[PDB]
């Protein structure tokens, strides 16, 4: 069922995969069929054809990484990876060269979240296509390093924190009253006081009404007015009877409209995870099922291997190894009838040299040595030449010339005709439970004993040539020790912190920083746990802001224009959530989670966060770390205030956190409260302490050292709440990439709203207008939401909210109680999104004519 | 959009339930298959039966 | 009342296109179901024939 399943999902896999492999070979052929004139493909077609590449290589990911989630095959699960990497760097490299061309509008937008919404509904997908959760095969693989880790990381936290539960975000309440016992005492009385006192004036208002009430009825019976009584009750039974009569059909209308709405199709029916029978429930089991079925294939064909091996080397090892001597003594006897005994080798290495050269490979070799040092020899006539500035067609062919296979391409292609050519043409139906073949084992297996052969009889024919050598008593040429090793004191870019820390091994230092609170067991979390919605209409927000712009530019009055333009582009669509999500997942877990990725990507481990309190950092930061099984160590100001109090002690933690992260692999760093340390230094006096601001010199001298190395799985992460008290050029100049997170929208406010209510286990009403709420609640951040959310939910109105159904004050209350951030914030943290991004950088660029000129500039030399 | 939502739920409980029946199919294939090749050694096993 | 009329317009044209997805899905696996209760009954066929 499972396996069956896999290999079609596999199959579809790489049927795709050949799909983009053919689309893309389809520019370069028909390149080289029209090569003699140039290509005016506007960005827009360039733009179309690497979405779809991007789109068709997001449903490979998918359906390669749930293949590997439960691919049982062991050999078909290596294969399975080493694809799954190298796919997973092309899509990164997919989505950087569309970031590229995002010239939409005749600009120049480098961004980092590209819209992909039109190709989108045009390809008839749905947002979520576009999904890339994190692979959850980061931790199995190479499990025994970091579950060691881990393991250390609670034993020093039972060793000082005396807790193991992951610290969740506490966030104070600032709803606190700094009053005594004898105040809130007092306060409770006056409340009871008056209540006691309305009620009892009430009960005096209610005795008058029918003192009133009774003289009244005395006055009337005075009158000798008869009121029949027999036919009140007739009366009483009749209405009531109506009544409940129309409350029957009512009650059976609503039972035939609930019956329509589940037969029909009205309501959902949800499947309560609890349940033993939740379908779920039976997938998770056969998950587990299947993922233990992975690791006893992984055991038994490991073990399986290592027989094969031993039974290899015993049987088929002396043999050959005796007749590769006997080749070795040939070789030795030529090369003394070479120099006559006179000259004899030292090392039977020379044996391969000589036996290098194949006579195709020669061929290849030969060709390929002369054209390479063929462009040697030119580089010593023409020296006198000048040194003329670039030309800027010849960059622009550089930087356009549309790039052909790149090597990874070649990886993933083979790969798929080495596996369609193995095991596509391997029959299964005997092996029903898709274990490994000993063919396999053998034909993989054959390259370790022969080492293993080659390596033994190396060191035995070099004793043979000792004593052969010895035997003509020829004088061991003496072998010219090579330059000894000069352990130059090269300067080393020294860091702070070095003096505290040398001699000690990393455990120590880890048993301080567990000690010192800096390293914290984070709540795990999962990337697809940031409920987002796509940018479906971000491309006409575009639009618009474009419009709007060049309506601007038309405008005549210079101060209008002059205002205008000194608020920020709020018609700029912000970074979608989702576009987000897609650019965490991939700047984070394939570098941190995946080595190969690493080397195969850019090579960048600093990024800097910026959004409201509790927006959602947090969040990403604990599904990052969870995914990942990574250590997080936070060096924000407030998770260390009251601990460090002097230079040196910064200095060393901050060398034994780089220390742990870069032996500690993997290793990540987060920092909140930035600002403090890279804030402006004109500014009024700060309440915060200025120990903090220290730190970026340190820092500073670490990036400008490259002090974590680039393939290093190991990452910086600075997140703030206020990115206007940091010095932007720093922020441009000094981390790998920025992200700014956006208020939440209509949509992904509204969903992120019934995500919340469904998690409190509270019903959903169905005449409930979730967009009237969304729009009451425009302006704060996701912090916020959660929090109003946490306040008017409690243990006893939880409980009793099957009595009174959601109300819409409810709402009200806590939503003014909760920080509430202003239209001038929103602007600021858009404005500098888009200086420090560089943004307004293109924004100037389109802008600035090229008529001016570079005339005199001599004469002003008074 | 009601109508949607619960027509989409419905099919994947559909889907759910050939998923459970294809498995089911598979158990019952592999059982059958161990029967097959059991009564096919213990057919040879009789052709040492008679030579007893 | 706009907003909401533009909204739940566009989640009724996702879920509209999510069902036609399942209801593909779920006639793949009932034709798949079909070729294996197919092949079931060629392996009882075989598993016959094997025994005469």
């Amino acid at each position: 069922m499972s396996n069956m399943m896999y290999n079609m999902k596999w199959q579809e896999a790489i049927n795709d995969l050949m799909e983009q492999v053919t689309l893309e070979y389809l520019p370069l052929e028909q390149n080289e069929q029209q090569l003699g004139m140039k290509y005016k493909r506007d960005s827009s077609e360039w733009f179309h054809f690497w979405a779809t590449l991007y789109i068709k290589y997001i449903d490979i990911y998918k359906k390669l990484e749930d293949c590997y989630d439960q691919l049982v095959h062991p050999q078909k699960r290596v294969l399975l990876k080493e694809m799954l990497e190298n796919v997973i760097v092309r899509l990164c490299e997919t989505k950087s060269q569309v970031v590229k061309y995002n010239t939409q509008y005749d600009a120049t937008y480098k961004s980092d979240y590209p819209n992909l919404d039109e190709l989108v509904m045009d390809l008839k997908l749905t947002p979520d296509c576009l999904d890339i959760p994190i692979p959850r095969y980061f931790r199995e693989e190479d499990k025994k390093r970091l579950d060691e880790r881990n393991q250390i990381l609670d034993a020093l936290l039972l060793e000082y924190t005396d807790t193991k539960e992951p610290q969740e975000e506490q966030y104070e309440d600032q709803n606190t009253l700094q009053a005594d016992m004898d105040t809130a005492i007092r306060i409770i009385q006056r409340y009871e006081r008056g209540r006691q006192g309305i009620e009892r004036a009430n009960l005096a208002k209610i005795l008058k009404k029918e003192e009133e009430k009774k003289l009244e009825r005395q006055k009337k019976l005075a009158e000798g007015t008869e009121i029949g009584e027999e036919t009140e009750k007739d009366d009483a039974a009749l209405v009531i009877k109506k009544y409940w009569r129309g409350y029957k059909s009512r009650k059976l209308v609503q039972d035939i409209r609930e019956e329509e709405l589940l037969f029909l199709g009205m309501k959902k029916v949800v499947e309560d995870p609890t349940l033993p029978e939740s379908q779920y429930k039976q997938a998770q089991n056969k998950r587990q099922k299947m993922k233990y079925i992975q690791e006893e294939h992984e055991q038994e064909f490991n073990d399986e291997i290592e027989n094969l091996k031993r039974l290899v080397k015993g049987n088929e090892g002396p043999d050959i190894l005796d007749k590769m001597r006997a080749e070795r003594r040939e070789w030795i006897m030529r090369e003394l009838e070479k120099n006559e005994f006179k000259e004899a080798p030292q090392d039977p290495s020379e044996f391969y040299n000589q036996q290098v050269m194949d006579p195709e490979q020669q061929a290849a070799e030969a060709a390929k040595a002369a054209e390479e040092a063929k462009k040697k020899g030119a580089a010593k006539k023409d020296d006198k030449k000048k040194k003329g500035k670039p030309s800027e067609l010849d960059e622009f062919l550089e930087n356009n010339k549309p790039t052909g296979p790149s090597p990874i391409v070649l990886k993933l292609q083979e790969q798929i005709e080495k596996h369609s050519g193995e095991w596509s043409k391997r029959d299964e139906t005997n092996n029903f439970e898709q274990k490994h073949e000993t063919e396999l084992a053998k034909m993989l297996i054959k390259p370790v004993v022969e080492e293993q052969i080659k390596q033994q009889v190396d060191e035995m024919i070099a004793e043979e040539l000792d004593i052969v050598r010895l035997r003509y008593d020829i004088k061991k040429k003496k072998q010219k020790k090579p330059p000894r090793p000069r352990n130059k004191g090269k300067n080393k870019k020294k860091f702070p912190g070095d003096s505290s820390n040398k001699g000690r091994d990393p455990k120590d230092i880890l048993a301080g920083l567990v000690e010192k609170r800096v390293a914290k067991k984070l709540i795990p979390a999962s990337l697809m746990d940031l409920k987002g919605e796509q940018n479906v209409l971000g491309k006409i927000q575009e639009i618009q802001a474009d419009e709007n712009l060049k309506k601007t530019e038309a405008l005549t009055d210079a101060k209008l224009k002059k205002a205008q333009l000194e608020e920020p582009s709020t018609k700029m669509p912000d970074p979608s959530i989702a576009q987000i999500r897609q650019i965490i997942a991939e700047y984070i877990a394939f570098p941190l989670g995946s080595k190969y990725a690493k080397e195969k990507l850019d090579k960048m481990n600093y990024f800097f966060f910026m959004g409201p309190r509790g927006s959602g950092k947090t969040l990403a930061v604990r599904a990052l770390a969870h995914e990942c099984n990574a250590i997080v160590l936070d060096i924000s100001p407030s998770n260390i205030d009251g601990q460090y109090t002097d230079k040196k002690q910064i200095d060393g933690m901050i060398n034994s956190a780089f220390k742990v992260a870069k032996e500690f692999q993997p290793a990540i760093i987060y920092c909140e409260d930035f600002e403090y340390i890279f804030g402006q230094a004109k500014k009024k006096k700060s309440q915060v302490n200025p120990l903090f601001a220290k730190m970026k010199k340190p820092l500073m001298d670490f990036k400008k050292g490259k002090f974590f190395e680039p393939e290093d799985r190991v990452v910086f992460i600075g997140s703030t709440n206020r990115p206007w008290d940091c010095s932007q050029k720093e922020i441009k100049s000094f981390f790998d990439k920025k992200i700014y997170f956006p208020f939440p929208n209509y949509g992904t406010r509204m969903l992120l709203f019934k995500t919340f209510l469904e998690q409190k286990k509270v019903p959903l009403p169905d005449n409930f207008p979730i967009n009237t709420i969304a729009h009451i609640t425009e302006g704060w951040s996701a912090g916020s939401f959660k929090m109003a959310i946490d306040r008017v939910f409690t243990e006893r109105r939880l409980q009793k909210i099957n009595e009174e159904q959601i109300k819409l004050s409810e709402f009200i209350g806590p939503l003014s109680n909760v920080p509430f951030t202003s239209k001038e914030e929103f602007k600021e943290f858009k404005k500098f999104n888009q200086v420090v991004t560089g943004l307004q950088a293109n924004y100037e660029a389109k802008k600035a004519p090229a008529d001016d000129q570079k005339g005199d500039k001599n004469k002003k030399k008074k | 959009r009601d109508m949607v939502e619960n027509f989409y739920h419905n099919t994947l409980k559909e889907i759910s339930e050939v998923k459970t029946k294809i498995s089911n199919k598979e158990t019952e294939a592999e059982e059958k298959e161990s029967k097959h090749r059991i009564d096919v050694k213990v057919f040879l096993q009789k052709v040492k039966h008679l030579e007893y | 009342e706009k907003k909401l009329l533009a909204f739940y317009q566009q989640e009724r044209q996702k879920i509209n296109y999510n069902w036609i997805i399942a209801k593909k899905e779920l006639e793949d696996k009932k034709s798949e179901l079909i070729n294996k209760e197919r092949e079931i009954q060629d392996l009882q066929e075989n598993h016959f024939m094997t025994l005469n």
